[PDB]
RNA sequence: GGGGCGCCCUCUGAGCGUUCGCGCUGUGAUGAA
RNA sequence: GGGGCGCCCUCUGAGCGUUCGCGCUGUGAUGAA
């Protein structure tokens, strides 16, 4: 009765020797848990899985795919041999779409390959996490770069609108959207260089349509040379610039946000959490601040006994959905886990993001069902 | 401006108003990418420029490579993932329906190789060392086609040593070598080539040049 | 546990618990992580202490290294529900704070300078 | 006696039949006047420079390159034909650049097409000085871009630098200049690329060179990765774009300011005069301000009995670089003379430029003899 | 990327780094230019790109032609200035001791070729109509090479009266016609041919395709 | 000259000189371009007088399509120099403004409603 | 019981839901911008 | 946070240099930020 030993993503699978299921244990699908797991299997630590496996069968020969386990499994009084490309864990990869449904891991091939992504980008970014340090500080450079870029996107904007009104005032009102604008002006210039066809290509409904080019015709402005138009486009091309810019940025956000502190950003977001930071100054100082002063950091409110008050912290979809009078009482249940969030991160640790969020819905729909 | 399909699946080629021609991959999440590549529209799709001297790749494609089995749902891994931008169109040629699974070392690059695959759900990474695929035998999957290019001397027995793993019988391999040119055919690439008949059918071997000046590709059929 | 920096004998971890119950009913303390943080930056704590079943440990794991910047002494207790009752609640706590010894006094005196020899 | 006329820039030349100069009188080098002629030209009228010629020598026939005059010619009494590509005429041409000299009309070739240069150019805005009409408004957009453009860039720049500093410290205080900073951003990144002469590709002495690299390998701050580098890139690129785009409008704003109100440009500059329509409004609202009105366009000072006090014209290099106690009386000339180039430009009238330059010149220099 | 001397006096080759090779002028002012075309520098020199599409005689050196007018001290009429993107390049093969005197109609590009001829000073633009060569007989000089490319049915006989006028004997013309290839040489052509052969002298015929798929030019002694 | 609108008869160019002089000592008045365009700008000027023979032309232009803004009427005289003495100067001004006729309230009422005749 | 100087002044710190069994809670109840 | 009246509407407005001949000046003298 000799047992070939697979560990992987899905959990723990005991094979024969040509290749058929003797026995599994499957992984919750815990991020957390099997990041922890698979920093240990580096090391030659089995599973927990492995463990439970290996007791509902007590073989007489083990085989293990690695090699640093070999002791670690012998430890428990297990004959443990080790082969390194066996034929039995081929073809358990051949069939590994499949026998993650088999084995009850996963409903459908979609949310499998949804989860091992999640995981692909948490297990590579732990391996990151004991960071070359300074890493937190950056991301307080880059979200206070989005709101530099955001600041001077209106700047630029208002003087474009301004500019453009000279050669087509009707557009101005038009439309209200700062991006669409500049866009217009960048790759036509003069008003009768538009079409009907040529205004789909962005993505237009009809009806305003017609309203645009019905206003070209009867345009009050003057006419215009490409002097202006080359000058004008300067900074209308500027503006679609700073646009992907900022777009770019965010997904930069994203990267720095989820390796330095990620258990804050699985509560509040990516740009929720960094903007916190920005206020504190940097991660540690975040973790000194108790669950109380992360709820105020507004700091103008509290001084008075800022824009949008009861704490920075509101922009979350519970507390802006949920109607005014939940407000406080939500208020307080996210800077309760924001707290955690930051000394979990601060003394980098793992990932208790799953958990959190699930303690924070229970008692989000504890306050919602009480009237 | 205008956009052609081209033998390979997937891949296209662009014509230009100064005539010039890049080659092409459907931009399988569009509204990105922002800024460092060129952003194109025609006739309703959006579609990413694939520069052949980054790329090694590319660089095969204009270079003549016959047959390219990296095509829709290809299961790939990549064994030299770097910053991201050459698998981002593998990611593109496989589409929705296939899967990359990236391997880099050193983590000045993943982290920026963490970014494409953030926005990309078919592209896994992974730090790890190439030399110990123990060490991902747990995160990945049996593979199609095993691309490998890695700054090492011993490429060719660290690529064979992962191809009996996730590498798929009857699958292929794209190895890259530092390798010069005359008129025999294979005879210069021996020591790599007779490594690799032990275990391995050669096809085609490309020396890159002169879109990369000392590198060459071989396309394996795995026995 | 890993945050814990000395080895606390079970002799003096039931006269810390002695001196904080003492301190409820003469003097005043600081209930609950939150609160004993707040207690160490102001300057009115005067002995911290630290519970050690706390799981994620990483909740209380600033406290001693916050201690020895504003000079407070800090101590541990075994466990976390005997820290819980002892500070008149149902519910266990990860940390407390001293302000007003009260009638403990000679009690925290005696602490303060027990913990400062298996220190160094 | 038959005298072939020449008209040209330089002035009028009589030629006879054989392409030997007769007499000639030479035009001044006066821009304002040599344009107005010229228009006249078109129209048959001639150079006043031809009427003392043709007194000078009273010839029995003359012949005239342009079939416009001769009526007016006639007019005068003389006996006059027309010759359209005459081989007098191409022989003139054949020695201009000579000639120009010969007749005394410069010194050199040099200043010859230095003062061709800047006639082609007015020339020809005088033609469209009769123009579409909304010309100044636009200017007032340039300028005030360009204010935005600079308000802009410290921003970043500020940002930039903040950024940069968590890599490298010691950088943000060794160049003051943020232009530079921007340049070693950009094609480098890490502190380690750098090398001696790769910075004397940019223009640096070897006294700085020596300190940069210096603290290159004694920096303080942490090793940093392509996310951060990739992401600071683009602020820094953008502040290389943006000091680009604002010495490219400053280009436009020259070639606007020339065309729609010349003799305001010709006194104070480009810029300065763009600005002072700004505050305005518009070049019709610079004419209906007197005098006084002028000097004090900073609003600020008047309005409490700005930044840079006692008018905002005193960015006049003769109001800044002249002692303080000069500065009262020099203000009312220069806000005298920009009362009349305002108006003269009002109606879009001729170019006075030349001669206002040279009447505050008088008066400056008056100024300064009086102790 | 490599700059190298070709044939025609000031006029260079780029090699670039992906192969292609784009005409290339001597930037005689530096520091400017900025947005549009794109700026390198080679060996201390700056140099500016000159594109075959944009540009009809750019066209023409690239289509092969044989004997170029325009070198160093050239003096040009120039009859259809425009924006200035092409006598910007001729302003730089000139250099500072030949000039280029420039003639466009419509104010609405005039404007442009204003701030072009500003920083330029070797352009002498003027606002005026080609068919009246009395209304800058005034202003400009007789040249060397006469330039003709304007947006009339007529420009054959335009260019000759402005020729008998400015252009010196012994000079050269090139005329733009919207002129279709077959294997004749230049009876397809005869109708502008002989019009000139009256008093100019024909040396060569160049059909622009694919360049500009419309225009061909047609290079001129005048007798 | 260009800039003038309308023609001027002699005999109401020098009553409107009459006008300005009885006001220097009787009313209150502005002398010179400057002070002239202050006046109509504030709309506390009645009647305009503007001299015919400056150079150049342009530094008074700007006042005939000023007034009609305003709604304040304006009159032409022959000479800077018989419009200079007159205003008690040494030198020759540009044009003149009046505020308060003074002793001149029937003589300026009647030169208003001569030049809108010569108007239209 | 009344006033001038410096200091810690960076929410409060124990309750609430309930079918009266018990539940959620100092790893933050409740009261505020 | 919302509207009807007057006011400063955004310098002053006649002098200064001089060899005592006369010069520079309302097409802005002099006094101020
Ligand atoms: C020449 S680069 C590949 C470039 C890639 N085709 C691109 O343009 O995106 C090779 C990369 O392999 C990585 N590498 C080096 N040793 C490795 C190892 N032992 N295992 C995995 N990757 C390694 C290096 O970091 C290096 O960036
Ligand atoms: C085809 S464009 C020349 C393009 C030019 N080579 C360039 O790319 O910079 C011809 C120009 O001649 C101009 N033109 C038309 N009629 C003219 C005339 N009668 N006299 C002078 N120029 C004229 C037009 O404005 C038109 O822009």
């Amino acid at each position: 009765v000799k047992i070939y030993l697979i560990e992987h993503v899905i959990g723990a699978v005991a094979y024969d020797e040509n290749g058929n299921i003797v026995d599994y244990i499957t992984n919750p699908r815990d991020l957390g848990k099997i990041t922890e797991e698979l920093l240990n299997n580096e090391k030659g630590i089995p599973f927990s899985a492995t463990v439970e496996l290996l007791k509902k069968v007590n073989p007489q020969e083990v085989v293990v795919e690695n090699e640093a386990e070999v002791p670690k499994l012998q430890a428990l009084g297990y004959r443990v041999s080790y082969e390194p490309y066996s034929k039995v864990s081929r073809i358990f990869r051949e069939s590994l779409p499949k026998v993650a449904i088999d084995i009850k891991f996963a409903s459908n091939e979609e949310d499998y390959y949804n989860f091992l992504h999640e995981l692909s980008l948490e297990y590579t970014r732990r391996k990151l996490r004991s960071a070359a340090q300074k890493r937190d500080l950056l991301a307080i450079q880059a979200v206070r770069a989005m709101d530099d870029i955001d600041k001077t996107i209106n700047l630029f904007s208002e003087r474009l609108r301004e500019w453009y009104s000279i050669h087509f005032p009707e557009l101005d009102k038009l439309i209200e959207d700062h991006e669409e604008y500049a866009t217009i002006v960048s790759r036509f210039g003069d008003r009768g260089f538009l079409t009907i066809d040529s205004l789909k290509e962005l993505g237009f409904n009809e009806q305003r349509i017609n309203r645009i080019l019905d206003a070209a015709k009867k345009s009050i402005g003057a006419d215009i040379s490409e002097d202006d138009l080359s000058a004008m486009r300067m900074i209308a091309n500027t503006i679609l610039d700073l646009y992907n810019i900022r777009r770019n940025l965010n997904n930069y956000l994203e990267g720095v946000m989820k390796e330095v502190a990620p258990n804050v950003t699985a509560l509040v977001g990516p740009a929720l959490g960094a903007r916190l930071l920005s206020i504190a100054g940097s991660l540690d100082e975040l973790a000194k601040m108790p669950a109380s002063t992360i709820q105020v950091l507004g700091a103008e409110k509290a001084l008075f006994r800022r824009p949008p008050k009861h704490g920075i912290i509101f922009q979350y979809p519970a507390i802006h959905t949920s109607p005014r009078w939940q407000r406080g009482k939500i208020a307080r249940a996210l800077a309760a886990k924001l707290a955690i969030a930051a000394r979990v991160d601060a003394f980098s640790g793992r990932f208790i993001g799953d958990q959190l969020n699930e303690q924070l819905k229970k008692r989000i729909d504890e306050i919602k069902e009480k009237f | 401006i205008t956009v052609k399909q081209t033998n390979m699946e997937n891949i296209y080629e662009c014509e230009f108003n100064d005539g010039s021609f890049r080659l092409c991959t459907r931009n399988l999440v569009p509204n990105f990418n922002v800024y460092g590549e060129r952003l194109i529209k025609y006739e309703g799709v959006e579609y990413r420029e694939w520069n052949a001297f980054r790329s090694k790749l590319a660089g095969a494609i204009l270079k003549g490579l016959k047959t390219n089995p990296i095509r829709k749902g290809t299961k790939v891994l990549y064994l030299g993932a770097a910053s991201g931008t050459t698998i981002s169109h593998v990611s593109d040629i496989i589409e929705l329906n296939g899967k990359a699974y990236g391997v880099e070392f050193s983590p000045r690059v993943v982290r920026e190789l963490l970014l494409v695959a953030q926005r990309r759900p078919n592209i896994f990474p992974l730090l790890a060392d190439a030399r110990f695929p123990q060490s991902y035998k747990s995160v990945v999957e049996n593979v199609d086609v095993l691309y490998v290019d890695i700054a090492q001397p011993d490429q060719t027995d660290i690529a064979i040593y992962n191809a009996k793993f996730f590498l798929k019988v009857n699958g292929d391999m794209l190895l890259v070598i530092k390798a010069v040119t005359k008129d025999p055919k294979e005879i210069y690439k021996t020591e790599v080539e007779k490594l690799e008949n032990s275990n391995f059918e050669t096809i085609q071997i490309i020396n890159l040049d002169p879109y990369d000046k000392d590198h060459a590709i071989v396309l394996s059929k795995y026995k | 546990a890993s945050y814990v920096k000395f080895e606390v004998p079970q002799d003096l971890a039931d006269k810390v618990l002695e001196a904080v119950r003492k301190a409820k009913e003469s003097g005043k303390i600081k209930k609950g992580t939150n609160e004993t943080t707040k207690a160490v930056e102001r300057g009115q704590a005067k002995l911290v202490i630290i519970a050690e079943d706390v799981q994620p440990e990483e909740i209380v794991a600033h406290l001693p290294l916050l201690c020895d910047e504003k000079k407070i002494p800090y101590v541990y207790v075994s466990s976390k529900k005997a820290l819980g009752e002892a500070c008149g609640l149902q519910v266990a706590t990860a940390s407390a704070a001293i302000l007003e010894p009260g009638e403990a006094k000679d009690l925290v005196d005696e602490i303060i300078k027990r913990v400062n020899e298996i220190k160094g």
